[PDB]
């Protein structure tokens, strides 16, 4: 075939156009050359397929020695023809030959399918061993979330995925391995050993590996579990007015702890960034540096986001204040320094936001919309998710809003530090004070009549779904979906 | 280009290059190629040493 | 290290590449073609470690001068 | 000094070992390769050109075009650029509004029930002609030449041959009795063409192509076409004018549409709609789905609309197959269907024949002519306004059980295209449209009380009465209807939305949805306001011209709006 | 008793049964488009006839400028947009967002400096001036690249889109323009050849500015036909860059419905309505205006878009500002081609003839129909001698979707006029806007609605007073999605998607089942509906590929072989629905390809035969579509005999060069190759190495080696 | 078991599990049948002892 | 946890006493100004337990 390759090359070069294009376009430009196809795409695939299936020989067979296994006409039925072709330069055939091949003909090897299509058989295994339960026909509350459609063996960014695929199934053309093969050496060797002994076309394996590695994420309405295993069956599990019980047939906590430890270690020293990145890229979790699960999940705890910023990775640009994730909707707040007396009687000089603003606010499982003016909280809409999460959301939004009532509600003292022993800004000191003593600003905040309406219903200081709610707070019996346009905008690291 | 710089270079080298550019009053954003060149220079120097 | 350097004649495969002792020079093809000359490594490298140590030395120098 | 092309210059060769130079060169080559993959390599400019920046300057013609393409009041794009970069508007919108005439406004008027009036009053007027039957095939008049068969599936030609063989009197009928020749078609042409059809079907040879090939050419009117000339002669000649557009006729409410709507939505002992099996259901959810599916098919399968839909789908599938296989030869196509009775006997039904013309067409919008001959038991003289497009005979009579009834042949020339031809085989989706909504309905009920109600809504149980909708009316008295009957009504509505579908139907539905949503808002006391009501009404009523389904939809809309008006008192 | 389907709405809300109202099961309307194009030109110039009328001295075509024109004094559509008001809206948007304009412009510039010319190959059919027709984007780009080579124009070989746009702008100044045209020479046979043709500067400018027209036949829910315009390759780069910039800007804007699609849009809709309900004052009313804009592109002047581009890039490099301002300039001086012309016939002689557009006025107008008579009597002033209409004002549908959406969002975001006691905010997306106005009573709500309508009229936007209405918040419709009391019914319109995908058996099946499961997830398709959809799809799939159950007595060519296979193999639960096997798919396993699903149930001989490592029915070049099914939809299939492809329905140069390169470097077909050297030398080196390795392994004979090396030396690489 | 040991090793006085997920899904506590009104069962034909 | 004057006290009386003490503490610590103090006692005077 290499001789056929050289003969075809010589014949192609005999024309001057081939000589001038080949000697002109560099290897990089080849992509452009490939994309100059006719693009005479069929206007209606259904009609085309219908017509073709009725034709004598619609199948376009590639020239080869396979045809000799089957006669051009078997049992008085025409199968294949020896007429030349112009579109593909091969032969023509009919589905009759395909059915005969499925009936008789050469018998192939069954080994390759045990491991090559591992993801599909794992899907089948998770389906078969799953345990079903009852069906709840009552209404189901669903939230729109960014979910991973399918489980991944090891989530990696697209470029690393492509490089790994090439390093696996393309032994040649592997110049200068980057700082990605050492991270995924175990995956490289495992997939290499598994796929060895096959004869499938390499492109099929490459696409299957891309599916098995590159992540696929989408906005979906979900209620309950969110792991890819449950998302696979979301079409059956969920339902607008029906729900089903399903149980399909870790590293996260460890990475959270490691990132927190790195942050605490680096902060106490001077120039924390270099020390933190040194420890982060010098760390490992049982087979791999920390850039193997940090790069896997989207965002995460604030410590992980800070470490990813210190390292090279993309982090969602949501504003983290304590535990609150804030997304601005409108308005511009002018941060101006001001001297304000605290409820304890002391006077603090801190930055206050002049002007009106609104933020989508998230905390754990609680979502809401907050609208605040300078030195005052104006409105807050929430959904009933969890008592702990709701209390955290209320208190944190209270502290963030810098409402004068929150300042006047202080009763103890603010001189706290961190595990590293540092004095924080008054905002975070107040955050810690109020979270430690939740029943401090709640009592003196003041109460507001219940939100008289079809669905809007109040919540009391104890987080129970009780009327006579807090001033401003409102709980709507609907679904609040927020945090759109996750641009991952450019963010600097000090 | 800045995305490539962030991906292929450590944050430390990027910080050093940005500091060097600031010393010369040159904006890293307006001359991303120069920032990449400075980052490569720092990286090769560290690799040599 | 280096360019084509035809002194070695034709190129050699990975299997024949391994036969060369450490420190030799070989003529290989990089990516889709791009003939080059390579040298077998005698160690395993870690660019992150090198950069971190360089930064540590730099800041040690800065502190000592300060 | 190191270069990206794997070469270097060293003042002293002993300063760096082999490993150091190799590693630096490897890093440089990796950077170069990554840049090339990201296409930044060419854009990248070294330590001598990085002080220049990108160069992209506008030529002369483009600069002039930019200069003359500036808003009014400017004389050069530099002027506009400076104006935009410097001038600051601080209330220009209010300044413009403060002077704009007060004769422009949305004209906000609150909408009440009285404002809503019947749409398309011209249908009521009796001076206009009754709407004709323009659908492709007969729906409530099809006469099924039914032959019991063991179950073997055979070619349509052989099936039609056998069906005619059973009925020798109709097969060998050769002296027609013209009941009515509509306006233009020729009785001789149609009768001779039908006789050739019967002879071809009953011929011993398996070929199903017309043996004349010349009489049909004039029977179908293929030769009655203009001959195209070149533009020059048309310019020179004075009598070569432009045909005036042919607008659709403005008709009135017919009566056959209502009767067909009623009849196609009734159970019949005959069932044709069959569906392929699916895998075993192991999850509870799919068990519930299977129960619902069974309860639905037990209802839809026996309605005549399902049989009509299957007949349409089969006819269009066969038409597409014949057109693709045969391009430039006239063909004979039986209008075949398969019907299983409750006892499991798989009757094959022949509903007529059709001559297909020459379908040699490269494009899809190109028209192909087909003439349909249809068996029927309805004498058109009972209502001649329904059949102004049909030339019919009286080809005999038959006994179904001892009650003799006549048998006529409705002959009509028509034309289709590959688009409608494909949509014929996609008309099955009506079934889906019938289930989805009902599914939702049932699900809503399930939301109320916990258990599953699909047996309760359909047949009822000891705790809940069977679900009943409002389906019809009589003497001004609205009547309820079972869940199955409502499902049948929805399925027939979808089938009619298909069969009588064209531009008018789309323009009517997509524009009367405005009034539907306005009525829905009014029923919820949202106090909807409107800007130009007469505009919406005119938009809607400029679509009720000649489509029978559009006229009947307008009539039913007016009646239902009257009902809502009378019931709004509470 | 007389049945009445409408009575269903007596016992059910309209939104719940909204799916049945739409006739999305019948034949969609289908079509000369010259009449519609002339009517569109007539309407576009009529709306702006009061502007400043001048004559372009670069092309000689009449131009009408409505910008900064007289303020409309009537409800009729107005394209007279005041520039100062547009800049005020842009400034308010900039103030309301932190440096969004700068970030968006910088990101657009960065992604532009990385974009390649070949990106222009995507999209739909494009106008080709070398033939003055509509050709596939790839072919049009290739032909223009080839033509440019003759007139000393280059940059396509240079790669990036910057040089291609630069030499495109240069081409407008060349005193001549040479290219290759198709010559259908008579020899009787009509043989097409390439003829080196030349055109002058004015002709080339007109060709580049011309906009080809076609009839929008695919429309489903509109009686009257609209004309869609396709532009040339010389505008594609600039339009693409401006559209990307506008997308970057509008993505952050919470008021923009685009480019997010699917459940994201529903989330945005519900979130916005909930926000407005929360923001209402005590006892005040938040009214929702369901709006459906009309003449959304026949009133938008490209000059306003030029101003918007300049203001958006307030702080950016001068070169980028000039580059991104070219598209508004090209659109502000565009020309419209005119269909294929009217047809005149005489019935006394059975004669007919289509009159090409250039000869529109070669005939006495007294021979056209009265309607076309008036159309031509009104189109005469702007008619070009070549057969094109000078259409400066307004835009054709589909070009600046993102930029027009950004202008609409700018109008929405003003949020107040005169500090009146109300506020407004809404959702806008490409000719469909839903507005919300909060006040203390209905009267103030409509005061605000009228103020917003007036403000829209100051930008060329003219909301349709006939297709729009107003009601209380909590019930409205946006882009055919209905919201009522928190219930957002995805209007069931994905019904025309259950037909076979027409790519091959296994792929069609996978696509169909994935479509069913996605519909279940998104549109609320009930389990019974999904089961019936599976049934109907399997029926259609078996019928279309002539493969029913082997047991069934149906006759067919492949059916006989299926019958044979039915008893020639014992395991009968492992056959595929393409091999007459029993259907096994249900709701629980729509996400699993059937080949893996039935792998256990197959027989060793059957799986060996079907899953052979080599199949003459499977080819490498057939793998292109294994990822995305043409919208690019991802589907999961399995390699096998049923993975075949249908027969086909400087071309060969590029095609065979790329094919040979792929066959040499098998890795090229998957990932972009990298290298700064000629393709020829890479292939030569690879082939030399491969020949040596083949010989050393004994796979090639010595004479074979010598022949190969002789050929390589002849090539000049050894 | 991991959740149990985590709860044992924590500091809160209570011995109450806080990760109810695995506890609920492990003992088959969600697989219990749902009781319906007797009338439906009488009407239903598939409900047999 | 427990500030209820239990022992058959009318819940309204207990509320009146609790609010009186809360207002006293708020004023003493400075949470409320004299205007709010007097307003609260006015309302508490209107209650009947003050």
């Amino acid at each position: 075939m290499t001789l056929a390759k050289i003969e075809l090359l010589k014949q192609l070069l005999r024309d001057n156009e081939a000589k001038t294009v080949l000697k002109q376009t560099t290897v990089d430009q080849y992509n452009i050359i490939r994309k100059f196809n006719t693009s005479r795409i069929e206007k209606n695939p259904s009609l085309r397929m219908k017509w073709a299936m009725c034709s004598n020989f619609p199948l376009a067979l590639t020239k080869g020695d396979m045809a000799n296994r089957i006669p051009l006409e078997y049992k008085g039925i025409q199968l294949k023809t020896n007429a030349e072709d112009i579109g593909t330069k091969g032969q023509m055939c009919s589905i009759a030959a395909v059915t005969w091949w499925n009936t008789y003909g050469p018998i192939g090897d069954t080994e390759g399918f045990e491991r090559v299509y591992e993801s599909f058989f794992l899907r089948k295994m998770r389906l078969d061993n799953a345990t079903w339960g009852r069906i709840t026909f009552g209404p189901v509350e669903r939230v729109r979330k960014r979910v991973l459609l399918n489980p991944l063996t090891k989530e990696m960014p697209p470029d690393e995925a492509s490089n790994v695929i090439m390093e696996i199934l393309f032994p040649k053309e592997a110049g200068i391995p980057r700082e990605s093969t050492w991270i995924h050496r175990e995956l490289i060797k495992e997939k290499r050993e598994k796929l060895k002994g096959t004869m499938i076309t390499p492109i099929v394996l490459a696409y299957m590996l891309e599916r098995e590695l590159v992540a696929r994420r989408r906005f979906l309405p979900v209620a309950g579990a969110t792991s890819a295993e449950f998302i696979e069956m979301l079409h059956c599990l969920q339902g607008e007015n029906w729900r089903q019980i399903y149980h399909p047939g870790s590293r996260s906590q460890s990475m959270i702890v490691a990132c927190r430890k790195i942050i605490r270690r680096s902060i106490v020293a001077s120039n924390p960034l270099e020390l933190a990145v040194e420890i982060a890229n010098k760390t490992v979790i049982d087979t791999e540096p920390l850039k193997s699960c940090l790069a896997a999940i989207d965002g995460g705890d604030v410590a992980c986001d800070i470490i990813r910023a210190a390292l090279g990775l993309k982090i969602r640009q949501r504003q983290r204040f304590g535990r609150l994730e804030l997304k601005r909707i409108s308005g511009r707040g002018f941060k101006n320094d001001e001297e304000i007396l605290i409820g304890n009687g002391t006077i603090q000089k801190i930055g206050i936001w002049d002007g009106e603003e609104e933020f989508h606010v998230r905390c754990g499982e609680c979502r809401g919309i907050l609208k605040k003016s300078k030195m005052k909280l104006e409105k807050l809409l929430i959904n009933s998710a969890k008592k702990e999460d709701m209390r955290d959301l209320i208190i944190l939004c209270m502290v963030f809003s810098q409402d004068t009532r929150m300042f006047q509600g202080v009763r103890g003292e603010i001189n706290f530090l961190n595990r590293a022993g540092q004095l924080l800004s008054p905002m975070y000191q107040l955050q810690r004070y109020f979270l430690n003593r939740s029943n401090d600003l709640f009592d003196q905040w003041g109460y507001e009549e219940s939100p008289k309406a079809s669905e809007l219903h109040g919540i009391n200081e104890s987080m129970n779904a009780s009327d006579y709610t807090l001033k401003g707070v409102v709980v709507t019996r609907n679904v609040i979906d927020d945090f759109s346009s996750t641009e991952t905008e450019k963010v600097s690291i000090t | 280009m800045d995305t490539f710089i962030t991906r292929n270079f450590q944050t430390t080298i990027i910080q050093k290059a940005k500091n060097t550019m600031a010393e010369f009053s040159e904006d890293p954003e307006l001359q991303p190629a120069m920032l990449f060149n400075i980052c490569v220079h720092l990286e090769v120097c560290y690799v040599i040493s | 290290s280096g360019k084509y350097d035809p002194d070695l004649g034709d190129f050699k495969t990975i299997e024949e590449l391994e036969k060369l002792k450490p420190g030799e020079k070989a003529n290989i093809l990089l990516y889709q073609g791009k003939p080059v000359k390579v040298v077998k490594r005698k160690r395993y490298s870690a660019l992150s470690n090198d950069i971190s140590q360089g930064i540590k030395r730099q800041r040690m120098t800065v502190e000592s001068m300060g | 000094i190191f270069s990206y092309n794997q070469d270097y210059s060293l003042s002293n060769e002993s300063s760096l070992d082999e490993e150091g130079k190799g590693r630096v060169l490897s890093r440089l080559t990796e950077l170069q390769a990554e840049l090339s993959l990201k296409n930044l390599w060419q854009v990248l400019i070294g330590e001598e050109d990085v002080e220049k920046g990108i160069d992209f300057k506008l030529g002369q013609t483009i600069s002039r075009l930019r200069d003359i393409s500036v808003p009014a009041g400017f004389s050069n794009f530099e002027g506009m650029r400076s104006y935009i970069d410097n001038i600051d508007p601080k209330g220009a919108i209010e300044r413009n509004l403060a002077r704009m005439s007060p004769l422009v406004s949305v004209t906000p008027k609150k909408l009440t029930w009285e404002d809503l009036r019947p749409i398309g009053p011209h249908i009521y007027n009796h001076e206009l002609p009754e709407v004709p039957y323009n659908a492709f095939l007969l729906m409530s008049d099809e006469l099924g030449l039914a032959n019991m068969t063991e179950g073997k599936s055979k070619k349509p030609k052989t099936l039609a041959k056998e069906c005619l063989e059973k009925y020798s009197t109709l097969r060998d009928q050769t002296d027609p009795i013209l009941i009515m020749k509509s306006e233009k078609a020729n009785e001789n042409f149609l009768w001779k063409l039908w006789r050739d059809c019967v002879n071809t079907i009953s011929n011993e040879e398996m070929s199903n192509e017309l043996q004349k090939t010349n009489y049909a050419k004039w029977a179908t009117g293929d030769g009655l076409t203009y001959q195209k000339i070149m533009k020059e002669v048309a310019i020179d000649d004075e009598t070569m004018c432009q045909e005036e557009p042919k607008i659709p006729n403005k008709c009135r409410v017919a009566a056959w549409v209502q009767t067909e709507m009623n009849l196609l939505s009734t159970l019949t002992s005959k069932r044709a709609l069959d569906l392929p099996e699916i895998g075993p259901d192991v999850a509870p959810v799919e068990h519930v789905g299977s129960e619902r599916r069974k309860y639905f098919v037990n209802e839809i399968n026996y309605c005549k609309a399902s049989t009509v839909m299957m007949k349409y789908v089969l006819f269009h599938t066969s038409l597409l197959n014949e057109s693709n296989a045969s391009m430039g030869k006239y063909k004979v196509i039986p209008i075949t269907n398969r019907v299983v009775n409750e006892k499991g006997e798989s009757f094959d039904m022949l509903y007529g024949l059709a001559v297909k013309g020459q379908s040699h067409l490269r494009g899809d919008t190109d028209v192909v002519t087909v003439v349909t001959f249809e068996f029927s038991s309805t004498d058109p003289r009972v209502d001649s306004g329904k059949w102004p497009k049909y030339t019919v005979f009286r080809i005999g009579s038959l006994f179904v059980s001892g009650r003799e009834k006549s048998v006529y042949l409705y002959c009509r020339v028509n034309g289709t295209n590959k688009i409608q031809m494909k949509w014929g085989m996609e008309a099955r989706r009506c079934l889906l449209q019938s289930m989805q909504q009902m599914e939702a309905i049932v699900e809503q009920e399930s939301s109320i009380q916990g258990y599953d109600m699909t047996k309760a809504c359909f047949k009822g149980d000891r705790v809940n009465s069977p679900k009943t909708f409002s389906i019809g009316t009589q003497e001004g008295k609205l009547v309820k209807g079972s869940f199955g009957k409502a499902l049948r009504v929805i399925f027939t509505k979808c089938l009619m939305h298909y069969v009588f579908g064209n531009a008018q139907l789309e323009g009517f539905s997509a524009e009367s949805r405005r009034l539907l949503l306005l009525i829905q808002a009014l029923k919820d006391r949202k106090g909807p306001w409107v800007f130009d009501l007469e505009g919406m009404y005119s938009g809607i009523e400029e679509c009720i011209s000649n489509n029978p389904w559009v006229i009947q939809s307008a009539y039913w809309f007016n009646e239902w709006l009257g009902f809502e008006k009378e019931g709004s008192k509470v | 008793m007389n049945i009445n389907p409408y009575f269903l709405f007596i016992d059910v809300p309209i939104q719940a049964a909204i799916s049945t109202t739409f006739p999305y099961t019948g034949v969609p309307p289908y079509s000369t488009g010259t009449g519609y194009t002339i009517d569109t030109v007539i309407r576009t110039h009529e709306y702006s006839n009061k502007g400043k009328q001048y004559i372009s001295d670069v092309t000689g075509c009449t131009m009408v400028d409505p910008t900064n024109g007289p303020l409309p004094e009537d409800n009729e559509p107005s394209a007279y947009a005041q520039l100062d008001c547009v800049l005020e809206a842009l400034d308010r948007m900039d103030e309301e967002h932190p440096g969004l304009f700068q970030a968006a412009s910088q990101n657009a510039m960065e992604t532009l400096m990385v974009t390649t010319v070949d990106k222009l190959t995507q999209g739909r059919q494009t106008f080709d001036w070398t033939v003055c027709r509509n050709q596939p984007a790839a072919t049009a780009l290739n032909t223009t690249i080839t033509s440019f080579r003759l007139n000393d124009l280059n940059g396509a070989d240079k790669g990036g889109l910057i040089p291609f746009c630069q030499d495109i702008i240069d081409s407008l100044d060349r005193p001549e323009m040479t290219f290759f045209s198709v010559k259908n020479i008579k020899k009787i046979k009509r043989i097409p050849m390439k003829v080196k043709d030349k055109i002058t500067k004015v002709e080339y400018i007109k060709r580049a500015l011309s906009l080809n027209t076609m009839t929008k036949d695919a429309e489903r829910g509109k009686l009257k036909r609209r004309a869609i315009a396709t532009a040339g390759i010389q505008i594609r780069g600039f339009v693409l860059v401006v559209e990307n910039l506008a997308k970057n800007i509008c993505e952050n804007l919470e008021q923009s419905g685009l480019p997010v699609g699917g459940n994201e849009k529903k989330a945005k809709l519900s979130n916005a309505v909930a926000k407005m309900l929360s923001n209402c004052p005590p006892g005040g009313i938040s009214m929702t205006v369901t709006g459906d804009n009309t003449k959304w592109n026949e009133c938008l002047n490209p000059r306003i878009f030029l101003a918007m581009t300049e203001r958006i890039t307030r702080d950016s490099p001068i070169w980028f500002r000039d580059f991104c301002s070219i598209a508004p300039v090209l659109f502000s001086n565009k020309i419209a081609r005119l269909g294929k012309g009217f047809m005149i016939t005489s019935k006394t002689k059975r004669l007919k003839a289509q009159i090409p557009c250039p000869d529109l006025f070669s005939i006495p107008l007294e021979r056209y129909n009265e309607e076309t008579r008036a159309k031509l009597k009104k189109l005469k002033p702007f008619f070009n001698e070549e057969g094109t209409a000078s259409l400066s004002p307004g835009m054709m549908m589909g070009m600046f979707n993102m930029l027009s959406t950004v202008l609409g969002v700018a109008a929405l975001g003003i949020k107040n006029i005169g500090n009146k006691e109300y506020l407004w905010d809404g959702l806008q997306s490409s000719d469909d806007f839903a507005l919300f106005v909060n006040a203390k009573d209905e009267e103030t709500c409509m005061e605000g609605i009228n103020d917003f309508y007036r403000t829209c009229k100051l930008l060329g936007i003219n909301m349709s007073k006939k297709k729009s209405y107003c009601n209380e918040t909590g019930m409205f419709e946006f882009t055919s999605m209905f919201y009522r009391d928190g219930f957002v019914s995805n209007f069931a319109m994905e019904l025309p998607s259950f037909g076979v995908a027409g790519v091959n058996e296994s792929a069609d099946m996978a696509i169909g089942m994935t479509i069913i499961k996605n519909n279940m997830i998104n549109n609320g398709m009930g389990p019974a509906t999904a089961q019936t959809a599976i049934q109907l799809f399997i029926a259609d799939y078996r019928y279309t590929y002539k493969c029913h159950r082997g047991d069934s007595k149906v006759e067919g060519k492949r059916m006989k072989i299926i019958k044979e296979l039915w008893e020639n193999t014992k395991g009968r639960d492992g056959l595929l629905v393409a091999d007459g096997g029993p259907n096994i798919y249900n709701l629980r396993n729509l996400h699993i390809p059937e080949i893996v699903l039935k792998y256990n149930l197959m027989d060793p001989e059957y799986k060996g035969r079907l899953l052979h490592p080599q199949n003459p029915f499977v080819g490498h070049l057939s793998i292109e579509g294994i990822k995305e099914a043409d919208k690019k939809m991802d589907y999961d299939a399995v390699s096998g005999t049923h993975s075949w492809r249908t027969k086909r329905n400087e071309e060969q140069c590029y095609a065979k060069c790329c094919n040979l390169f792929e066959a040499c470097f098998n890795s090229a077909s998957y990932r972009k190759p990298v290298g700064q050297h000629s393709m020829l030398e890479a292939m030569a080196h690879r082939l030399r190495m491969d020949a040596r390795l083949d010989y050393e392994s004994g796979r090639m004979s010595k004479d074979d080696f010598e022949k190969a090396m002789a050929h390589l030396g002849e090539i000049g690489y050894i």
